[PDB]
């Protein structure tokens, strides 16, 4: 069975940076897209960006082009999202999710979520 | 690709065992590909010389001053002026009618001479230049991150590192024939005018103007802008034939121009023979969008640009069908093996059959009506 | 860009009944629109992809439908596990792969 | 006598009953004598008009400024500039090659227009003048104490009192034909140049220059000094054809000149038909001396001047003898009845036979050798 | 017999002017030239000028062109010499003398002389 | 101008003898030279005109002579009335009709 394992929650101060992980278990890592999705507390889903880990190809929402940077390590089967210069507006649950490389028409598996709290 | 920016383009391909290729023309573009190699565009960019040799200077407007006249009565000898043996002067000797009425003792012809100092007006000079075969620069450029290689007789081979695509001989002796060419540069002013012309050597040497070589003080044949009036007793006027600019420029109608880049004199025509040492998976159909919708190229083909938002690099599934049968690809691809790369790709040129067709790039589509022959 | 408008915003219904929610695309998305169900504080689940194909493990009572710009999701015989937030999204031609605002489905 | 100062001279004599004589040419001299009357010299002195009418002004050097260019893509309509509907401008509309490479959505011809404001350089103007038949002055002069009489159509008859010699009709309609003449005046500068030319009317009107009438602000056919370059994408240069002075002056080679006296424009050729109303003892031989010794006149005669120191007036006993026979006068006197007057007299012109002769004026003598025919 | 009768002597101050006469008796006045000659005390003869009284024609020595003016009255048969702005240099005997008009080759009759004394 | 030089300046001779005085013209005066005799304080008398013609009343003993530029006057058998000052003059071609300086002839 396919499993996306995300890292633990972060509590950081304004202006700080966080790096969160997503570990791929049970499938050939390089054949599927990793996509990241934001969700504020009680709010909708927002697409951040995504990476094609087989080729390192990235796409980013204009809204997060300077906020998030996406990377991926083929050997450990782990993708990473790093969020820079945080504000209260970045406090949210972040999801990683799987997509088919070559027919990217849905996010068919989702991780449990990494909650980021930015605080005084 | 640089060769998609113009129609003046050639295509060269190296097969198994071809590690070298052989005639660039100034302003063209050659796309060169080879088995296991990246695609490069190569072209002759410029032919020029910095500070070329000068032949003659010509004067367009005579600056006449210090007019003097001397005269003698019929048997009082010949008239004379100091200026007759001085440089920078134009003189004419003639005879006038002398008699009692104009203070001579005898009736008859009296010697008369008129002299004028002949200078040249500021910015009314025309300089002819010629090229030194050992100082002509042939600059050729290559792009995939463009690199430049300039050539001369003592340095005909340059190896370039094309950023990250590996490494890549121009015979200067196989270039432009400049035996009968002079580059004509006028002074500057008249609102605006070409900076230089390409004229035939013969025509230049036959120019009926005052002339000299660089650094000279006195103009040769300065009388070409001087008209002496008829002798009248003790007088004889010196006239200026006027500013010859308009005359010259009319003579230059139909003549090719050149270009001056500060100190570098460029040709507008030429070529160079060279020798060049030369030493995926399918794109996601749901991720194409039109950047430039299929349109008429102007030379009987159809061109388009797409933007692809899937894994890079990959091969573009482009095809077209004619209304009537959706099973058969009617696209004659001119852009061979259309591919999306990491930095570039997406331009497609094709030729379609007359009629109402549909162009497909993945699932992206657009109708195209092709006009008949 | 593409905007996905979900309607209704919210609705309350009881077990055993049928409800229908919709997703309107601002532009043509050639049926590449998926539906996801999210429970409170949990991770989104894929229900439908390509407008009308059920994902593995999804009950027959979920009907994916629509085309062009107007899509819909219909749930027959609502069960307790059907209550949650419903999101549409689209993977056509060029990003952003925007989502809808979501429809909130609860009991009575 | 004025008619002894030039060879261009005629001689008129009135007999018993002739109290009037009847075609003066500009610059000549007529000696008129009559029974019981004093000798007078009459000539046409000048033909001119003060401030004559102007026809066209022509420009020799265009002053171009404010160059503007507008362009459109293949189906974005026609290009336009404000200057296309303004005066004092020269504009050209053309088509350039447009495409993706130069920011157009389509490949094809794109409308382009270039405009320039066309003024004329200071002192680069050529004015043509014509004569008004009712304002042409024919001035004729008479001398024995010179007097002057000017004539016009409304005043063709003037009576002059010749100092103390008594009193003395010119038809202005019998003068110069000025139907096809234009007087060409250029601005001033080029060191030195003729002040004006006499050109044919046809030639003047066919001059390929910018032109206008006096007081106008915009030049007509200003494009005659403007050359538009080829259209290139969004550009199209405006070139000046240069200063046409030299061109014009070469065209004026072989052309007759005129003269400008401040405000008075003079002809160098002409005539006038007129009608004129006309209403001793021997010199002491021992008192003559030579003022100008007998010399060759230049027109196959012998001339001399003597100074006489006896009673005035009187008749000069002049004769000549040939070596061989001292009894016979061989002088063919051209100066009829040589006479010393109170204020003038003493000039003698004669013609002698080939050979060694002696000229006698009273007892004053001088040898003269006459050359054969 | 031909007689030339001159006027009496003049005693004048510097800067003054004198006018002396010469009267022709015994010949046809207008057929003969009247010539004037200067003679200083014990000095030579100097030609001043002359007049052809039949025509009023005059000739003057350059030396006396501004000193002397010659006139003649046909009706009385009298010639006149007038001397202007006198100095000591003008103190002298002045003669009038006759010459043949048309063959003026001698002064064949002389007057008795008019003595001019210029004095303090 | 013409200059007439008389020579000698002066001479002393006695009655009954013969003397000769001369007049040299600076230029050719074609024989138009006259001779005049002047006594102390008296008016000049014409003796010779046209170089060699005696004037009316003049004694045969006076000989006018010469030509061109060199003229002379010779007096035979000097009488008491011959003593005085002798002047030459010339009327040729153009004025001034200059005189000579004169020769002064006196007794012994």
């Amino acid at each position: 069975q396919v499993q996306l394992q995300q890292s633990g929650p972060e509590l950081v101060k304004p202006g700080a940076s966080v790096k969160m992980s997503c570990k791929a278990s049970g499938y050939t890592f390089t054949d599927y897209v990793i996509g990241w999705v934001k969700q504020r507390t009680g709010q909708g889903l927002e697409w951040i960006g995504e990476i094609y880990p087989g080729s390192g190809t990235t796409y980013y929402n204009e809204k997060f082009k300077d906020k998030a940077t996406l990377t991926a390590d083929k050997s450990s089967n782990t993708a990473y999202m790093q969020l820079s210069s945080l504000t209260s507006e970045d406090s949210a649950v972040y999801f990683c999710a799987r997509g088919e490389d070559g027919y990217y028409i849905a996010l068919d598996y989702w991780g449990q979520g990494t909650t980021v709290t930015v605080s005084s | 690709s640089r060769c998609t920016h113009l129609e003046n383009r050639d295509f060269v391909t190296g097969t198994q065992g071809t590690t070298r290729v052989t005639v660039l023309e100034l302003g063209g573009c050659v796309t060169i590909t080879a088995e296991g190699k990246p695609s490069m565009d190569v072209w002759l960019d410029a032919i020029y010389q910095e500070n070329p040799a000068k032949t003659r200077e010509y004067c367009l407007h005579a600056k006449l001053s210090d007019t003097k006249v001397a005269a003698r009565c019929p048997t009082m000898g010949p008239a004379t002026l100091a200026e007759e043996h001085q440089g920078g002067t134009v003189c004419k000797r003639d005879q006038s009618d002398r008699g009692w009425g104009n203070h001579c003792g005898l009736f008859g012809k009296g010697s008369i001479v008129a002299c004028v100092k002949a200078a040249c007006e500021a910015k009314k000079k025309a300089t002819g230049h010629v090229y030194d075969a050992n100082k002509i620069v042939y600059t050729v450029k290559v792009e995939p991150g463009r690199k430049t290689a300039s050539f001369t007789i003592s340095s005909e081979k340059t190896i370039l590192t094309m950023g990250e695509y590996g490494d890549v001989l121009c015979r200067v002796a196989s270039g432009v024939d400049l035996a009968q060419t002079v580059i004509l540069e006028l002074d500057k002013t008249v609102e605006h005018l070409p900076t230089a012309w390409q004229v035939h050597r013969d025509w230049f040497n036959d120019l009926a103007l005052p002339w000299k070589h660089e650094g000279a003080q006195n103009w040769n044949n300065a009388e070409r802008l001087v008209e002496f009036g008829a002798p009248h007793a003790v007088k004889m006027d010196v006239y200026n034939l006027g500013d010859q600019t308009g005359v010259l420029l009319k003579a230059l109608a139909g003549v090719p121009v050149a270009h001056i880049e500060g100190t570098k004199y460029h040709l507008k025509s030429g070529h160079v023979t060279c020798e060049v040492g030369l030493e995926y998976t399918m794109c996601d159909k749901t991720k194409f969008t039109w950047k430039r919708a299929p349109t008429d190229s102007g030379h009987d083909t159809v061109v388009m640009e797409v933007t692809f938002s899937g894994t890079k690099p990959c091969r573009i599934p482009v095809r077209a069908v004619a209304h009537g049968s959706p099973d058969v690809n009617v696209a004659m691809l001119i852009t061979p093996n259309p591919t999306i790369e990491n930095n570039g790709g997406g331009f497609i040129e094709m030729q379609l059959p007359p009629g109402d067709n549909i162009i497909y790039v993945g699932e992206l589509s657009h109708q195209w009506f092709q006009k008949g022959s | 860009d593409i905007e996905l408008t979900q309607s209704p915003a919210s609705l309350s219904a009881s077990v055993g009944e049928t409800v229908t929610i919709t997703c309107r695309a601002s532009g043509n998305i050639h049926n590449y629109l998926a539906w996801y169900q999210q429970k409170q504080g949990k991770s989104p689940q894929l229900l439908v992809y390509k407008a009308q194909t059920l994902a593995d493990g999804v009950p027959s009572r979920f009907s994916g439908s629509g085309s062009g710009t107007q899509y819909s999701l219909k749930i027959n015989s609502l069960q307790p596990e059907d209550f949650g937030s419903y999101y549409c999204q689209h993977f056509w031609s060029t990003p952003p792969w925007t989502f809808g605002g979501g429809t909130k489905l609860e009991i009575k």
